[PDB]
RNA sequence: CAAGCUUGAGUCUCGUAGAGGGGGGUAGAAUUCCAGGUGUAGCGGUGAAAUGCGUAGAGAUCUGGAGGAAUACCGGUGGCGAAGGCGGCCCCCUGGACGAAGACUGACGCUCAGGUGCGAAAGCGUGGGGAGCAAACAGGAUUAGAUACCCUGGUAGUCCACGCCGUAAACGAUGUCGACUUGGAGGUUGUGCCCUUGAGGCGUGGCUUCCGGAGCUAACGCGUUAAGUCGACCGCCUGGGGA
């Protein structure tokens, strides 16, 4: 049941945060493909975007950090 | 040439500044007949954890159609810049002209 | 690569009786053409039939008599690796005459026996059974 | 790779229709330009081994295709190699 | 995408629904409803006995409930609804 | 001929996948398992409690014929989706009827909220509503005599996820 | 796993939840993972044996199921 | 030998996915050390201990700094690579694969003794680096002994540059290339049509995991990715030890 699918993008944001965010844990992780339903490809490209992002400081690395 | 897209972050006290240096990089970019096409002060925003101890910082997104020679340039400028914080040039393969979904 | 195409035609025809098969298709040549012609004298296919222009298609009809097959074995003895040529009194005998050697002669493709009474031998393309 | 639009140019002058790309000569044409273009990246990066793999393969594709020309028309081999400047 | 963005209607702490649940999984009992989701009411509520009670033998197989949310996790998809209540 | 495959082809045009049309003969029953025939590659094995209707007994005999569901084929051995589920069609298609005439009219009545909004049950099945759907105000069915008469006249559903809130009393609104 | 007692509510009631918090997080798991260097191979073995482990509960038991105990 | 042909082989067009390679940047977490604050008697370790570190203020805790190495989550009997192998993010240079249609070349192919190259880890040379880990070494245990397993430390080395080494259960213990022979359940990556009426429906290509038929096999098992049915070329074996 993947939303990149449906939605049917052809590349997933990193400045997207707010989508992003549905992904990413409590703890700042990145949720698996198990759990989501994200189709591989996409989850791939999603998780590369919550790289970026971390790097931007526009998502957190951990929940702790500081 | 190549259509880089750029996101560098400045420093909050450095703010009033950022126009100025926005006009700069966008003038190098024209020399070498390379296109702007969108451009957007994301303006002073939180950040998600404190970069060298600063919790708040001066985001601009800019998209570039250039020779990668400006680029390298601007790279280093950004580099030895103690204004700007971060920056993130990343290539793209399209000119993506529309806007971002945070401005929207 | 393909480097022995009789051979490869034979294979297929000894899969298709193995794996019950009605009909075989292969790119034709007009020594494998000749060579099914010969078996289709010896009553060991139905029919075969070329097709196309271009590229044609040989299409043997194999045959099957009392649920089994009727090509009982089918090996090449000549190979690009190692040729085999008879004179006339070296002719064998596949299953003691019961089975059939096609050869191929100065006077076309033909059976071994057929050979025989010519009074000529050659290159021995295959013992059938 | 090699870029589209020297690809072109090197079809076009190699090739008798223009429209051709495959005549033997100008593969050739396009193998030593590309040969050529990848002894610059070589000089620099001496440990790109999987890289230097590829040009290796090119290199011998090529002198497939010249010995081919070669048993073929000797004339028409003579004349690329002059082009080109290959010593064999 | 579609579930997962706004998952805070059915929130807050203990907010009942009416859910037909699915398989039983000998730990579980996975009730689900709400448009896509997936719960579970795993073994330790279920009743007022926590460990010798199989819940094949004390609910039901395909049959809509009493269940309520409990705990969401709208990050690692696990909505953990309970049946004690 | 081509009489087996226009048969098919026919056969093909006088069925479709979901429980929609009425087809299986109920053709045994026993206590606890029904079974029906509905033109499918195998028989249900239905439970008796997809059919005993609002107090506890059963409902139909031989040659009765409800629809079932289908889009799942053979688990080992065996043929359907309960057709139970089949009705949820047919009330979404009664709840559907409001939009035409903007007021679907039955009897709802609700006593209370186990998630905000008073429970609301139709004919056999019980929904569950948000909880201003129960009440028109703030008149609060609390006071009324306890699961009272009056019919449902839709506050809210969620579209997707089936939560739907009805109206209890007041006519005249 | 950083969370916030809420306004009336209960000590044992917080601490399940931070327990619930730790599990997802799988802090412990993740803790007693890194105690020691694991190979890459026995890595690579574990998770390939597990795998297969998983596959034969998965298929293989199914396929059991099929036919009644007694 | 001479002329052809396009099915093999290759070239061109547009896309596609990728831990493929080389180079240069950077990010965050954690360990270690240094400086300082708070604070007070233990810390550490094990099966149990002890060596060890601690009132010269450790451990714990907070602030600031240094430096090195590796990249949690994603992450998968997932992907890429000839094999070895390759995993944060960004850029530059760069090799291959696959698909979609066309267009072209016209057997240009397959295999390969010698030959040439690439080739984990350890190891060697010269110059750097050195956080963690740790052969050697030392002490403490254990023990009949313990030149081990366990504990506390700990140097080569691991890291980088450029050379050499040329081996591994370098394994699928399965040479490469091509053809042919019943099925099912997946994964991954394209692509054509179809009302995408929805996460779908019907195909068609590439790579890939498991099960299983015929057949094969000493059996175990292999089974369209063969260990089946065949062809081409190469490599290799001839009782165990000695070796």
């Amino acid at each position: 049941f993947c939303r990149f699918t449906a939605e049917g993008v052809q590349e997933i944001d990193y400045k997207d945060i707010a989508t992003l965010k549905n992904y990413i844990t409590e703890s700042g992780k990145i949720v698996p493909s198990r759990i989501t339903g994200t189709r591989a490809k996409y989850q791939r490209q999603l998780a590369r975007a919550i790289k970026r992002a971390r790097y931007l400081s526009l998502l957190p690395y951990t929940d702790r950090h500081q | 040439m190549r259509h880089y897209e750029i996101v560098f972050m400045v420093h909050p006290d450095q703010s009033e500044q950022v126009p100025g240096m926005i006009e700069r990089y966008t003038a190098a970019i024209t020399g070498a007949e390379g296109k702007i096409h969108r451009l957007e002060d994301w303006g002073r925003r939180q950040l998600a954890y404190p970069i060298n101890k600063l919790h708040k910082a001066h985001y601009v997104l800019m998209n570039v159609e250039a020779p990668q020679e400006v680029i390298d340039e601007l790279e280093t400028t950004f580099r030895f810049n103690d204004a700007v914080i971060r920056s993130m040039v990343m290539r793209t393969k399209h000119a993506v002209t529309e806007a971002s979904p945070m401005v929207k | 690569s393909m480097q022995d195409p009789i051979a490869d035609m034979l294979t297929r025809i000894r899969n298709g009786q193995a794996a019950n098969k009605a009909a075989v298709t292969m790119p034709s040549s007009k020594l494998k053409v000749a060579i099914a012609n010969v078996l289709k004298e010896e009553g060991f296919i139905e029919d075969f039939k070329v097709e196309g222009d271009t590229k044609p298609e040989l299409e043997l009809t194999l045959k099957y008599f009392q649920g089994k097959a009727v090509v009982e074995s089918i090996q090449r003895v000549s190979r690009p690796g190692l040729r085999i040529y008879k004179r006339k009194d070296e002719l064998p005998k596949v299953m003691a005459g019961l089975g059939i050697a096609v050869v191929s002669t100065s006077k076309g493709v033909m059976t071994d026996r057929a050979a025989r009474q010519a009074g000529l031998g050659g290159e021995i393309i295959c013992y059938v059974a | 790779s090699l870029s589209t639009e020297a690809t072109a140019k090197i079809v076009s002058e190699f090739g008798r229709d223009a429209n051709d790309t495959g005549s033997t000569e100008v593969q050739v044409a396009l193998l030593t330009a590309q040969i050529n273009h990848l002894q610059g990246h070589f000089a620099e990066h001496k440990k790109d081994h999987h890289s230097r793999r590829g040009l290796l393969r090119m290199v011998s594709q090529r002198r497939k295709l010249l010995d081919y020309l070669k048993r073929k028309d000797v004339a028409r081999y003579t004349q690329l190699i002059e082009r080109l400047g290959l010593r064999r | 995408e579609d579930p997962w963005v706004a998952i805070a209607k059915r929130y807050p702490e203990g907010t009942k629904l009416t859910g037909r649940v699915t398989n039983l999984t000998d730990y579980g009992c996975f009730v689900e409803i709400e448009e896509g989701v997936e719960g579970l009411v795993h073994v330790s509520e279920m009743d007022w006995t926590n460990k010798n009670i199989h819940p094949s033998k004390v609910v039901n197989v395909g049959d809509v409930v009493e269940v309520m949310v409990l705990d969401i996790d709208e990050e690692r998809r696990r909505i953990s609804l309970g049946l004690k209540q | 001929e081509s009489f087996a495959q226009l048969f098919e082809e026919s056969l093909k045009e006088i069925e479709t996948r979901p429980g929609s049309i009425v087809r299986g003969v109920v053709v045994a029953i026993d206590k606890d398992v029904v079974l029906v025939d509905a033109g499918l590659k195998s028989e249900s094995a239905i439970p008796a409690e997809q059919f005993k209707n609002a107090q506890g007994e059963l409902e139909i005999q031989v040659g009765d014929e409800v629809d079932v569901a289908l889009d799942a084929v053979e688990d080992g051995f065996g043929e359907t989706l309960l057709s139970r589920e089949k009705a949820k069609r047919h009330e979404a298609w009664i709840t559907l009827e409001k939009a035409y005439e903007d007021a679907e009219t039955v009897t709802g009545v609700i006593n209370g909220k186990v998630k905000g909004g008073f429970t609301v049950e139709l004919n056999g099945i019980r929904a569950f509503l948000p909880g201003s759907l129960v009440d028109v105000r703030p008149v609060r069915d609390t006071l009324h005599l306890e699961g009272k008469e009056l019919e449902f006249k839709v506050i809210k559903l969620d579209q997707k996820r089936n939560n739907v809130v009805v109206s209890r009393r007041a006519v005249i609104e | 796993p950083v969370i916030k007692v809420r306004e009336n509510e209960p000590f044992d009631v917080a601490l399940r939840r931070f327990k619930r918090s730790c599990e997802k997080a799988g802090v412990l798991a993740e803790v007693r993972r890194r105690e020691f260097y694991e190979k890459p191979t026995t890595e690579r073995k574990r998770a390939k044996a597990s795998a297969v482990k998983r596959h034969a509960k998965k298929l293989a038991r199914e396929n059991a199921r099929r036919t009644r105990l007694y």
